[PDB]
């Protein structure tokens, strides 16, 4: 059987915010690490990442691997009947063919019970490679949000350009063109072996974003002939990860 | 290259 | 005439909201002892009535009953041009084609008079049979309003059981079912005199909840082989039910 | 060269939102007496008039006048990057192909700059004649916009009378009728002839969108004349419309 | 028939 | 013509 209790089931809502508008369906792969997902969108051009520890989860019982496909806009569904302070429990028998979600109201005397029916989703996952990055820029989530949302009024794709000082993003369009600078400060944190200019595609990023309120930080890893990591810390417990293929033209 | 899949492992 | 003062207009501003998307077009009952409107959809799976007793307004004149065909969007549209601090004042000539509103702004020098044209309506008369329910629930209006809405994410219909110590909701889709249970309070209140599991449809209840605003309770009232009644107080005047049969 | 910085810059965010539904494109005219811009909508049937003074920027330079053809929707999008307590600095050559817009956040440690590109305008700049009016009527502006909005869901057109002790809007339709009545007990009416005119609602509720630029609002009206809908700004200048009679 | 209001109302169906 | 801000003007 899988069982997991999340007090904080609020944390869950918001995954389900920052992933179903990304992809449409996905394994989740439980375990008695955690919860993990990993799928590219349609376009292949980005790929999520997923972990939710066990030892965040309140209790956790995990006795035989599994993959479970899931709807993620039904999944959503079922999560926005959730309250934002709902002790919420998943629960899945070995091999499952559905998933029970309970939601305990902790004030009110209110239990809610939902089924959700998984698919039949045919794996195919391949390894995320080990590395480190030339730059690695930390700043508040908020920033990194409205900066993305600006900029594409302006252009498609942003130039992301980064020294040892600050960082700077670029688009340019038709009407126009813009250049966000930030400095480094005493927070915008900058940890770079050398530095790098990259172009990205600001549609994916505005995207990326939807996962703001699991964090008030996010970092940026890059380096030249690699994807773009935008991670978002899920306090003590995981993170989401948004991997970004470089744009080409 | 503008594809997740070229990074792949 | 006819000429009603409610120095709490929004009352009025809130009754038209909770009526004009169900139904389009009525007739407002006026008499000595008050307005009462009474229409059913015009899918007639449901039906309201609505009830605003005479005592309930400041000053009240009825010299001779009137049925007055209403527009509910053009009269809420008209509501809508009334701040929610106003007293309302409504006042019809006897033999009145029109209706006139007047609003009187508590802070400013501002006062407001419209003319509603009113329609000719020759609406069946039809009575609502008066009874005792096998089940009775008074619960929170915005849980209740929750509880429809989230549900109708899932499926389109609502099986309701009772019990003598909770209530529950359920609904079933293509993306799977869920429940909701809510067990009695020691605010929800349950009269179970004999348990009951009905079903009916979403889509209507989620008409009713635009009612929401008129109070913080709302009270459901079930038996078998008759239309649910779903009852929202307007304190100190009278109500707001809505009845909805049984889908099949 | 031009340059003026603007401590206030949600100013200018807030003159662009009043503009850019009413207005497409615009001759931004630049002395060193300040900005001012004038532009009839599309349809002829209202103009609108900007002047922000020198005086009213902390910097202000000008060495030749300078008319910048602006397309008003990229300058709002240009300005919705812009936050609320911004300091803004507008830069143009004198020969200008383009128009720097630098927005300086107050926490400071980002600085943004943008590059619009500017158009060819040949526009025809007729004479507001300075006239005098029968009733000048002054109000809080949110009370305006209010009354224009809901008269609007009755019918097409507002009749404004005035008079020496109030001021009355009305409307028609389909539905029915509704007047509003306001007395001068903030209202303020210096009126010497009564008046009654009628206008169309539809383009005051563009007017209304200035509404962020100031709490009160002064209607200026006579028959045979448009109408005034002012708005001042600060100490610096006004956004004035201007709305010929319904007819 | 039943599941519409006209079926419940006076006289009752 | 008189609907026009033109007749207005100069």
């Amino acid at each position: 059987m899988f069982e997991a209790r999340l007090v904080q089931g609020s944390i869950l809502k918001k995954v389900l915010e920052a992933l179903k508008d990304l992809i449409n369906e996905a394994c989740w792969d439980i375990s008695s690490s955690g919860v993990n997902l990993q799928s590219m969108d349609s376009s292949h051009v980005s790929l999520v990442q997923l972990t939710l520890r066990s030892e965040g989860f309140d209790t956790y019982r995990c006795d035989r691997n599994l993959a479970m496909g899931v709807n993620l806009t039904s999944m959503s569904k079922i999560l926005k009947c959730a309250g934002n302070e709902d002790i919420i429990t998943l629960r899945a028998e070995d091999n499952a063919d559905t998933l029970a979600l309970v939601f305990e109201a902790p004030n009110q005397e209110k239990v809610s019970d939902y089924e959700m029916k998984l698919m039949d989703l045919d794996v195919e996952q391949l390894g995320i490679p080990e590395q480190e990055y030339s730059c690695v820029v930390k700043m508040p989530s908020g920033e990194f949000a409205r900066i993305c949302r600006d900029l594409s009024h302006i252009g498609d794709a942003v130039v992301i350009s980064c020294a040892k000082d600050g960082v700077k993003f670029s688009a340019s369009g038709e009407l126009g063109n813009g250049n966000i600078k930030l400095s480094q400060t005493s927070a915008v944190t900058i940890e770079m072996n050398e530095p790098v200019q990259l172009t990205f595609a600001l549609r994916y990023l505005n995207f990326f974003t939807k996962a703001t309120p699991l964090s008030s930080t996010v970092t940026l890893s890059m380096s030249a002939d690699v994807p773009l990591v935008v991670e978002y810390k899920i306090a003590d417990m995981g993170h989401l990860k948004y991997y970004l293929a470089p744009k080409i033209e | 290259k503008g594809l997740i899949d070229y990074y792949l492992m």
